C-alpha cells in the first residue's frame, strides 16, 4: 500500500506523472518550429495552414459535429505529442 | 490633446538637440498627467450609459470607450516615465537606457492609432486606425537599429502584420459586397437571422486576433517580444492588445462562435504549457501574455461583458507594468549583463534577489500571486468576474479548461519567485547610488494598487451600475 | 436657416435643461465663467511648475539645475492649451445641461430674445448651403467628447441646436 | 469577383511558398492589396455607390505609405549586415 | 471585334494569372518587379473596361510612377541574393499548394453568397448568365464625375478621415528619417 | 436584541440581492435610438446624396 | 553552484561570456533555448567599422 | 464616512511612501516630508472617488 499505491499510482496521478506529461507537452509545442531557419517562411506557412484547416474544420462541423471531435483530438495529439 | 501634442512635439524635437531628449519626454509626461486630471470630468457626459455618435457617425463615444482612453493615457504616463528618468546616474545606465530622438513621437502616434481603433464606428475608420497603429509599431520595433535582433524583429513584424492587415481589409470588403455598408450598426437581429455573416465576421475577428498573437499564430509575436529592447517590449506587448481586444469586446461580432471557442481553448493550453520550459524572462512573460489574452478571448463569446472585461484588462495592465518594472529594477543586482538592449535575459540571473533587495522581492511576490489569482489581490477578482460571466452563459467545458490553464501557468509564475528567494553566495553590503525616487514611487503605487484595490470593489460596482446601465 | 433633418427637442443630457446641443465657438468662449479662467491660469502655471518640480525630485543630470527657458516657454504654451481645452469643455457641458447652468440659461434666453427683436436668425446666417450646414453639424455635434484625442469645434452657423 | 480574387489568392500563395528572395515577399504584399482593391471597385460599380471607391482611394494612399515604411525597414536591416540572404528577414 | 471585344475582361483575367505566375517564377528579382509593373497595367486595363478609367490613370500614376520606381531604386542600391525555382527546393510544396489553391479559391467565391446550402453558395458564384439593362434618366443636371464625388465626400462627409490620413503621411515621413538617418 | 440585529443584517442583504437582480434586468432592457446611438440627430432614416435628387426616389 | 533547474526542475544553463564562443554560433537549437547572442558585446566588437 | 475614507486613502499613500523608501534601500523615515506629500495626494484621489460615488447614489435615488 505504501510503496505501490501511495508512492506509486497516486504519484502517477499526481506530481510525478503530471511533471512528465507537462515536460513532453511543453517540449513538443516549443519545438513546433524548431529546426526551421527562416522565421518568415515558416510563420507564413503557419498562417496558411491555420486558415485552410479552420475552413475545412468548419465545413466538417456543418456536416456533423460529432465527426469533428476525433479530428480535433488528433490535432491536439499532433501538437502536444 | 493628443493631436496637439504630436504636432508640437514634431516641431520642438526638430529644433532640439539629442541631449534634450529626456527633458522633452519629461515635458510630455507632465502634459499627459495634466490632461488626465483637468479633462477627467467629461465622464459626466456618459451618465446613464448615454452613447454619442461623432464625426458624421465615424466615431462612437460611450462610458466604455472613455474608460479605455483613460487607461491608455495612464499606461503612456507610466511607460514614458521609464524613458524620461534615469534609474541610476552611472555610465552603464546611460548606455542601457537612452531614448531615441523620434521615439516619443512614435509612441504618441501609436497611442492615437489605438484610441482611434477603440472609438471606431465605421470600417474605414477601423482600417485607417489599424494601419496607423501597425505602421507606428513597426517603426517602434525598428528604431533601435544598432541591434541585429531588433531589426530582424521589425522585418518579421512588418510582413506578418501586413498579411493580417490584408486579411482584415478583405473581410471588410466582403462585408461591403454583401450589405453595401461599412458599419456594424446596420446589423440587426433580423439581419443576423436572415443572412449568414458568420464567415465574414469571424474572418474579421481572426484577422484582428492574430495581430495580438493568439494560438496557433503565437510564436512570431513571442519572438518579436524576446528580440526587442526591454523598454520597447513593455510598450509593444500591451497597447495593441488593449486596443484590439477593446474593439472586439465593444463590437460583439462573435457571440457563441464555435471557432472562437476552439481557438480560445487552444490559446489557453498553448499559453500555459508552452511557458513551462522557458528559461528567458521575456519569453516567460510573453507566454503569460498569451494566457491572459485567452482569458479575455473568452469574453468575446457573450453579451454584457463590459464589467468583467474592464476589470480584467485594468488589473492585467497594472500587473504587466509592475512585473516589467521589477525586472528593470533587478538589473542593478545581477552579476552579468548580457547586452545593452536586454541587460537581463535569463530567469536564473535573479537568483538570490532577496538578499540584495528584500522589498523588491516582496513586490515580485505580490505581482506573481496576483497573476496566479490569490485573493484578495486584483488578479483573483479579475478571474472571478470572468468565471461568473462564462458560467452565466453555459460555457462549462471552457470553465474547466480555464481552471486547468490557471494551475499550469502557476508553475512558470512561481519559477521567478522561486529562484528569487534562493540563496546566493556574495550579497550586497552597501552602495552609494540610490535608484530614482520617481520610478520607485511609481512601482510602489502599482504594487499598492494590486494589494489593496479590492477595498474599493463594491464602490466601483456602484459607479459602474450608473455609468454602464 | 431651415433644417433639412428632424432633431430631438429639449433632450436631457443631464439633470439640467438644455441650452444648446452644439454651441458655437464664440458662445462657448463668451459664456465662460471666472472659474474657467482660473482653470486656464492654473494649467498655464502647472505645466512649467511640474517640469521644475520633476527636475527637483530626480535631476536629469544628477545635479539639480533649473530647466532652461526654452522648455519653460514650451511648457507655458502647452499648459495654456490644456487649460483652454478644459475651460472649453466646462462651458460646453454647461450648454448641454450636464453641470449647473442657471446663469447661462438666463443669459441665453436674453440673448435670443434680443436677436429675435432684431429680426436676425437665432443662430446666425451661414455662408454655406443648408446641405453643407447639415454635414458641418454632424461633424461638430458632441465632438467635445473626443477632447482627449482631437480638438474639433463648431465654427458654422447652422440651425441644429436641439431647441424648440 | 474573379480577377481580384485570383490575383489575391495567387499572390498569397507566392508570399507563403516564397523560398527565393525577400523582394518577392514585398511584391506579393503589394499585389494582394491590388487584388482586394479590384474586387472592391467592381462592387462599387455594381452598386453605384461611392463608399467602395472612397475606401479604394484610402487603400491606395495607405499602400504607398506602407511601401515607404517597409523599404525603410529593409534598408535599416541592410545597414548592419551589408547583404540580404535568401532568408533575409 | 465582337469576339475579341466581348472577352476583353476574360483576356485580362488570363493575362493576370500568367503575370502572377511570372512574378513568382522570375530568376532575377528585377524581372519580377517588371512583371509586377505588367500586372498593374493589366489591372488598369480591367478598371477601364468596367468604367473606372480615372482609377486606371491613378493606378498608373501612383503604383507604377511611385511605388514600382521605389522598388527598382531599392533593388539597384541593395545587394540581394536569390535562388532559382527548382524541384529540389519547391516540389515539396506541391501537395499543400494544390489543397490551398482549391480551398482558398472556392471559399473566396463562396463568401459572397447568402444561400444556406454550401453547394448553392458555391454555385451562385458562376451564376451571371444575364445582361444588365442600362437605362437613361434626366435627373442629373451637373457634370459630376467620380473624382468630383470623391472630393465631395472626402472633404465634407468624411473630413476626419482626410485629417487622419494626413497623420499617416506624417508617419510616412518621420519614420523613414528616424530609422535611416543617424543624428549627430 | 440579537434577533433584531441579525434580522436587520438579513434585511440589508436581501436589499442588496433585490438591487442586483434589478440592475441585471435593467441592463438587458433595450434603449431608445437617441440614448443608444444619437441624441441630437435622432432620425435613423437616411437622405443620401443631394446632387441629382430625383423626384420619386424617396420611399417610406 | 548547484546546477540551475527550471520551472519543471529540468536542467537549465548557466550563462556568462562563455556561451558567446565560435563553435556555439550557428548552433541548431530552438529560439526558446538558444543561448548564442548576436547582440552580445563580444561578438559585435568591430561591426560596421 | 468621508473622514474614514480620507484616513484610509492617506494610509494608502503612507504605504506607498514606505514601500518606495524600502525599495530604494533607504530607512523607513528617510525623507519624512514625502509621507505628507504622498498621504495628501492619495487622500485627494480618495476624495474624488468618494464624491463620484456619492453622485452616483444620488442619481440612482432620483430615478424613483
Ligand atoms: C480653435 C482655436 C484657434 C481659434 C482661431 C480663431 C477662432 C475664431 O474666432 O474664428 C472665428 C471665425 C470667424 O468668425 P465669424 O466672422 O463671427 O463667423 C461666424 C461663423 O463662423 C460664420 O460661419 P459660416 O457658417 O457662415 O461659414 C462657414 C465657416 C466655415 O468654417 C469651417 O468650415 C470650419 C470647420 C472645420 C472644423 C475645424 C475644427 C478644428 C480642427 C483642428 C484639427 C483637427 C484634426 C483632427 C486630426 C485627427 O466659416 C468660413 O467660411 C471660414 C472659412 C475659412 C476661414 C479661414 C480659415 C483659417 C484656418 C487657419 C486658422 C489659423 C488661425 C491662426 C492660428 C491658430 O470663424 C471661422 O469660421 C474661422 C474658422 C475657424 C478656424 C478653424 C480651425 C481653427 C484652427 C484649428 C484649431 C486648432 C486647435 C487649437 C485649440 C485646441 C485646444 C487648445
Ligand atoms: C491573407 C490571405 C488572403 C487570402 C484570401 C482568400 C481567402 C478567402 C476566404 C477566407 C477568409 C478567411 C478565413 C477564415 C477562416 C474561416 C473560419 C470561420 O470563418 O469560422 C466559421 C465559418 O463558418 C462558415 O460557415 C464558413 C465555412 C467555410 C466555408 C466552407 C469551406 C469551403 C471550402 C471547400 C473545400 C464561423 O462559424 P462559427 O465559428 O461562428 O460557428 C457557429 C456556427 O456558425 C453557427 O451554427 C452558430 O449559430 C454560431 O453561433 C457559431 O457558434
Ligand atoms: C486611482 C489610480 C490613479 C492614480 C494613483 C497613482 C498614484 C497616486 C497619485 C498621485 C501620485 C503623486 C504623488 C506625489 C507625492 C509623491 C512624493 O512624495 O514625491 C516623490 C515621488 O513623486 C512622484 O514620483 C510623482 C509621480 C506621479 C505619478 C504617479 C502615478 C503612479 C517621492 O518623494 P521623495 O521623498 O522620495 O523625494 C525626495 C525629494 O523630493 C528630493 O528632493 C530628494 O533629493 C530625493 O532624495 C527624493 O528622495
Ligand atoms: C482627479 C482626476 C483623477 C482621475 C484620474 C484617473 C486615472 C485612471 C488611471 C488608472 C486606472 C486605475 C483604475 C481606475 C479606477 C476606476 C474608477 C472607476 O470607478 O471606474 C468606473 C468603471 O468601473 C469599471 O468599469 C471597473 C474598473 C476596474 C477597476 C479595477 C482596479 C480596482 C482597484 C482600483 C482601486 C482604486 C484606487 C483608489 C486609491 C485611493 C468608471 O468610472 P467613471 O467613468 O464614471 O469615471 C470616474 C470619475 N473620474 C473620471 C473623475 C475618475
Ligand atoms: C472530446 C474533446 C474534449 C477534450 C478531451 C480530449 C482528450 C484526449 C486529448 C488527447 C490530446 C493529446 C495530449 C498529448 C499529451 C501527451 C504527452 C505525452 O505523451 O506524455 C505522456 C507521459 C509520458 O511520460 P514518460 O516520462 O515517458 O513516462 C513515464 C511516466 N511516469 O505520460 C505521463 O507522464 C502521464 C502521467 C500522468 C497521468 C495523468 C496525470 C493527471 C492528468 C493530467
Ligand atoms: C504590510 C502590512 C502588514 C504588516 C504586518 C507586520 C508588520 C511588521 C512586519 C515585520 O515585523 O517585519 C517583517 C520583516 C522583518 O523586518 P526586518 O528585520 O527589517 O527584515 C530584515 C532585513 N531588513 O521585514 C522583511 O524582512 C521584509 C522582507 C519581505 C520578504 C519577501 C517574501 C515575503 C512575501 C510575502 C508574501 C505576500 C503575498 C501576498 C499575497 C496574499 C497574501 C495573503
Ligand atoms: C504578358 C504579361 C503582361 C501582359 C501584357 C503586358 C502589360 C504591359 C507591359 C508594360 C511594359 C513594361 C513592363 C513589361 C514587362 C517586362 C517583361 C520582362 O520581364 O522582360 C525582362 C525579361 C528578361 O529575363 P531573361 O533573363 O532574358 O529570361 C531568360 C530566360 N531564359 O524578359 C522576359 O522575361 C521575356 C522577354 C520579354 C520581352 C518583352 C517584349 C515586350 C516589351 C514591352 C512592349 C510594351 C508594348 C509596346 C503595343
Ligand atoms: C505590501 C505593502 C507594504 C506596506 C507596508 C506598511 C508599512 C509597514 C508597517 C510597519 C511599520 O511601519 O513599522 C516600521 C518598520 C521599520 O522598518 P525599517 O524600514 O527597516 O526602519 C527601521 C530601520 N531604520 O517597518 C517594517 O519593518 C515592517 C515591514 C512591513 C512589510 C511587510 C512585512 C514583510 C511581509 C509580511 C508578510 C505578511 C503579508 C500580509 C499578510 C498579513
Ligand atoms: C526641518 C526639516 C526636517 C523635518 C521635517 C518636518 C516635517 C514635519 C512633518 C514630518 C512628517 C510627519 C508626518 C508624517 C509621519 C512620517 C513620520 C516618519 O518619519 O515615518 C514614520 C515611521 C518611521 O518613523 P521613524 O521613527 O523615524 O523610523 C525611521 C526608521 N526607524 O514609518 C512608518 O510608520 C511607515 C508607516 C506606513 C504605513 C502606515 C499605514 C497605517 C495607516
Ligand atoms: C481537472 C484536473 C485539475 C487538476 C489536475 C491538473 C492540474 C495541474 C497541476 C500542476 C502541477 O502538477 O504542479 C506540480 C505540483 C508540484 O510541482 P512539482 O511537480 O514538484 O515541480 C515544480 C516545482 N519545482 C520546479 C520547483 C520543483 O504538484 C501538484 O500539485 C499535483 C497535484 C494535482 C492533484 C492530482
Amino acid at each position: 500500500i505504501a510503496h505501490h499505491v501511495d508512492k506509486g499510482s497516486l504519484y502517477r496521478l499526481g506530481p510525478v506523472g503530471i511533471n512528465r506529461l507537462l515536460n513532453k507537452a511543453s517540449y513538443n509545442v516549443i519545438n513546433l518550429s524548431s529546426n526551421t531557419r527562416s522565421s518568415l517562411s515558416m510563420n507564413s506557412m503557419l498562417i496558411l495552414i491555420t486558415i485552410v484547416s479552420l475552413l475545412l474544420l468548419v465545413l466538417v462541423m456543418n456536416v456533423n459535429f460529432i465527426i469533428v471531435i476525433p479530428v480535433l483530438i488528433s490535432i491536439l495529439y499532433i501538437l502536444f505529442s | 490633446m493628443l493631436i496637439l501634442a504630436i504636432i508640437s512635439l514634431i516641431t520642438f524635437v526638430s529644433m532640439s538637440k539629442l541631449s534634450d531628449n529626456r527633458a522633452i519626454i519629461r515635458l510630455i509626461n507632465i502634459y499627459l498627467i495634466l490632461v488626465l486630471v483637468l479633462d477627467s470630468f467629461l465622464y459626466l457626459l456618459f451618465l446613464n450609459n448615454q452613447t454619442y455618435t461623432v464625426m458624421g457617425e465615424l466615431l462612437i463615444f460611450n462610458s466604455f470607450t472613455f474608460y479605455i482612453d483613460m487607461l491608455i493615457y495612464f499606461i503612456m504616463i507610466v511607460i514614458s516615465s521609464l524613458y524620461g528618468y534615469n534609474l541610476y546616474n552611472n555610465n552603464l545606465y546611460k548606455t542601457l537606457f537612452e531614448p531615441k530622438k523620434e521615439l516619443i513621437i512614435l509612441f504618441l502616434i501609436n497611442i492615437l492609432g489605438a484610441l482611434l481603433i477603440v472609438h471606431s464606428n465605421d470600417f474605414i475608420t477601423l482600417f485607417v486606425a489599424i494601419e496607423l497603429q501597425s505602421y507606428s509599431i513597426y517603426l517602434i520595433t525598428a528604431i533601435y537599429n544598432s541591434s541585429y535582433k531588433a531589426s530582424k524583429a521589425s522585418m518579421l513584424y512588418f510582413f506578418m502584420g501586413g498579411i493580417l492587415s490584408i486579411l482584415i481589409a478583405y473581410s471588410i470588403n466582403t462585408y461591403y459586397s454583401v450589405l453595401n455598408s461599412y458599419t456594424l450598426h446596420s446589423l440587426d437581429s433580423l439581419i443576423i437571422n436572415t443572412l449568414d455573416l458568420n464567415l465574414i465576421l469571424i474572418a474579421l475577428s481572426l484577422g484582428l486576433l492574430f495581430k495580438i498573437g493568439i494560438a496557433p499564430l503565437h510564436k512570431w509575436l513571442i519572438s518579436i517580444y524576446e528580440n526587442t529592447p526591454i523598454l520597447i517590449t513593455i510598450y509593444i506587448s500591451l497597447i495593441p492588445k488593449i486596443s484590439i481586444l477593446s474593439y472586439l469586446v465593444l463590437s460583439n461580432i462573435s457571440i457563441n462562435s464555435l471557432v472562437i471557442s476552439i481557438l480560445a481553448i487552444l490559446t489557453l493550453l498553448v499559453g500555459s504549457v508552452g511557458g513551462l520550459l522557458q528559461i528567458k524572462i521575456k519569453r516567460l512573460l510573453a507566454f503569460s501574455g498569451l494566457t491572459n489574452a485567452g482569458y479575455m478571448m473568452l469574453l468575446l463569446l457573450l453579451n454584457n461583458n463590459e464589467f468583467s472585461y474592464l476589470y480584467y484588462i485594468t488589473q492585467y495592465s497594472i500587473s504587466h507594468l509592475a512585473i516589467f518594472m521589477i525586472i528593470i529594477f533587478s538589473i542593478y543586482y545581477i552579476n552579468y549583463i548580457n547586452n545593452q538592449y536586454n541587460p537581463i535575459i535569463y530567469v536564473n540571473q535573479l537568483k538570490g534577489l532577496i538578499h540584495d533587495n528584500a522589498y523588491l522581492v516582496l513586490s515580485m511576490a505580490i505581482v506573481v500571486f496576483s497573476f496566479i489569482g490569490i485573493p484578495p489581490l486584483l488578479g483573483f477578482f479579475g478571474k472571478l468576474n470572468i468565471l461568473m460571466s462564462i458560467l452565466n452563459n453555459g460555457y462549462y467545458f471552457i470553465s474547466i479548461v480555464l481552471i486547468v490553464a490557471s494551475l499550469i501557468s502557476a508553475l512558470y509564475y512561481l519559477y521567478l519567485l522561486n529562484v528569487s528567494i534562493q540563496d546566493k553566495n556574495n550579497i550586497l553590503i552597501n552602495s552609494n547610488e540610490t535608484v530614482s525616487s520617481v520610478l520607485s514611487y511609481i512601482l510602489s503605487s502599482l504594487i499598492i494598487l494590486i494589494t489593496f484595490g479590492f477595498i474599493y470593489n463594491s464602490l466601483i460596482i456602484d459607479i459602474f451600475n450608473v455609468y454602464f446601465n | 436657416s431651415t433644417p433639412l433633418v428632424k432633431t430631438s427637442v429639449n433632450y436631457s443630457y443631464g439633470d439640467y435643461p438644455l441650452i444648446d446641443a452644439d454651441p458655437h465657438f464664440k458662445r462657448v468662449v463668451g459664456y465662460m465663467r471666472p472659474s474657467d479662467y482660473g482653470v486656464i491660469g492654473l494649467a498655464t502655471a502647472a505645466l512649467p511648475a511640474g517640469i521644475c518640480f520633476a527636475e527637483w525630485l530626480d535631476p536629469v543630470k544628477g545635479k539639480f539645475a533649473r530647466p532652461s527657458v526654452k522648455f519653460l516657454r514650451v511648457a507655458t504654451m502647452l499648459g495654456f492649451a490644456v487649460g483652454f481645452g478644459a475651460a472649453y469643455a466646462r462651458s460646453s457641458l454647461r450648454f448641454f445641461g450636464v453641470t449647473e447652468n442657471a446663469r447661462e440659461y438666463k443669459k441665453d434666453e436674453a440673448q435670443m430674445a434680443a436677436r429675435k427683436a432684431a429680426g436676425l436668425e437665432p443662430y446666425g446666417t451661414s455662408s454655406l448651403t443648408p446641405e453643407l450646414q447639415e454635414i458641418a453639424a454632424k461633424n461638430s455635434a458632441h465632438s467635445i467628447a473626443g477632447l482627449f484625442i482631437f480638438p474639433w469645434f463648431n465654427f458654422v452657423n447652422h440651425p441644429y441646436h436641439g431647441r424648440e | 469577383m474573379f480577377i481580384g480574387t485570383i490575383i489575391l489568392v495567387l499572390s498569397f500563395l507566392g508570399f507563403v511558398f516564397n523560398r527565393r528572395n525577400i523582394i518577392l515577399a514585398f511584391i506579393c504584399l503589394e499585389t494582394m492589396l491590388l487584388g482586394i482593391n479590384l474586387i472592391l471597385l467592381r462592387n462599387s460599380v455594381l452598386f453605384d455607390d461611392i463608399s467602395g471607391s472612397l475606401f479604394a482611394i484610402v487603400i491606395i494612399i495607405l499602400a504607398g505609405v506602407e511601401s515607404a515604411i517597409g523599404l525603410s525597414l529593409l534598408v535599416s536591416y541592410y545597414r548592419l549586415r551589408g547583404v540580404i540572404n535568401s532568408y533575409g528577414i | 471585334m465582337m469576339y475579341l471585344t466581348y472577352y476583353f475582361i476574360e483576356i485580362t483575367i488570363f493575362l493576370a494569372i500568367l503575370c502572377t505566375i511570372f512574378i513568382i517564377s522570375a530568376k532575377n528579382p528585377m524581372v519580377s518587379i517588371l512583371y509586377m509593373i505588367a500586372l498593374f497595367v493589366i489591372a488598369a486595363m480591367y478598371l477601364y473596361l468596367i468604367g473606372l478609367g480615372i482609377f486606371s490613370l491613378l493606378y498608373i500614376m501612383i503604383y507604377i510612377g511611385a511605388i514600382a520606381v521605389l522598388f527598382l531604386f531599392i533593388i539597384t542600391l541593395l545587394d540581394i541574393n536569390s535562388t532559382e525555382l527548382s524541384v529540389k527546393s519547391n516540389i515539396r510544396d506541391l501537395p499543400l499548394v494544390l489543397i490551398s489553391l482549391i480551398v482558398l479559391t472556392i471559399s473566396g467565391l463562396m463568401i459572397y453568397s447568402n444561400d444556406s446550402i454550401l453547394i448553392n453558395k458555391l454555385l451562385e458564384a458562376f451564376g451571371n448568365d444575364y445582361n444588365t439593362i442600362i437605362t437613361q434618366d434626366w435627373f442629373n443636371i451637373e457634370n459630376t464625375t467620380l473624382l468630383t464625388t470623391i472630393g465631395n465626400v472626402l472633404l465634407t462627409n468624411n473630413a476626419f478621415i482626410l485629417l487622419v490620413l494626413a497623420i499617416v503621411l506624417l508617419l510616412g515621413i518621420i519614420g523613414p528619417i528616424s530609422i535611416t538617418m543617424k543624428h549627430k | 436584541d440579537i434577533l433584531n440585529e441579525e434580522a436587520k443584517i438579513v434585511q440589508a442583504l436581501n436589499n442588496q440581492r433585490e438591487l442586483t437582480i434589478k440592475m441585471h434586468e435593467l441592463k438587458r432592457e433595450e434603449k431608445d435610438y437617441a440614448h443608444s446611438y444619437s441624441p441630437l440627430f435622432s432620425d435613423p432614416v437616411p437622405q443620401g446624396g443631394s446632387i441629382g435628387k430625383a423626384p420619386g426616389s424617396s420611399r417610406e | 553552484d548547484p546546477i540551475p533547474s527550471g520551472a519543471l526542475g529540468q536542467k537549465v544553463p548557466h550563462v556568462d561570456e562563455s556561451h558567446q564562443d565560435l563553435l556555439f554560433r550557428t548552433s541548431h537549437m530552438v529560439e526558446d533555448l538558444e543561448t548564442y547572442d548576436e547582440d552580445s558585446p563580444i561578438n559585435t566588437s568591430d561591426a560596421n567599422t | 464616512a468621508l473622514f474614514t475614507s480620507l484616513v484610509g486613502a492617506s494610509g494608502l499613500g503612507f504605504a506607498t511612501k514606505f514601500l518606495s523608501n524600502k525599495i530604494r534601500l533607504k530607512p523607513a523615515g528617510y525623507y519624512p516630508l514625502g509621507y505628507v506629500f504622498s498621504g495628501v495626494a492619495w487622500a485627494g484621489l480618495g476624495l474624488v472617488l468618494h464624491n463620484v460615488h456619492q453622485h452616483s447614489l444620488e442619481v440612482l435615488e432620483k430615478k424613483k
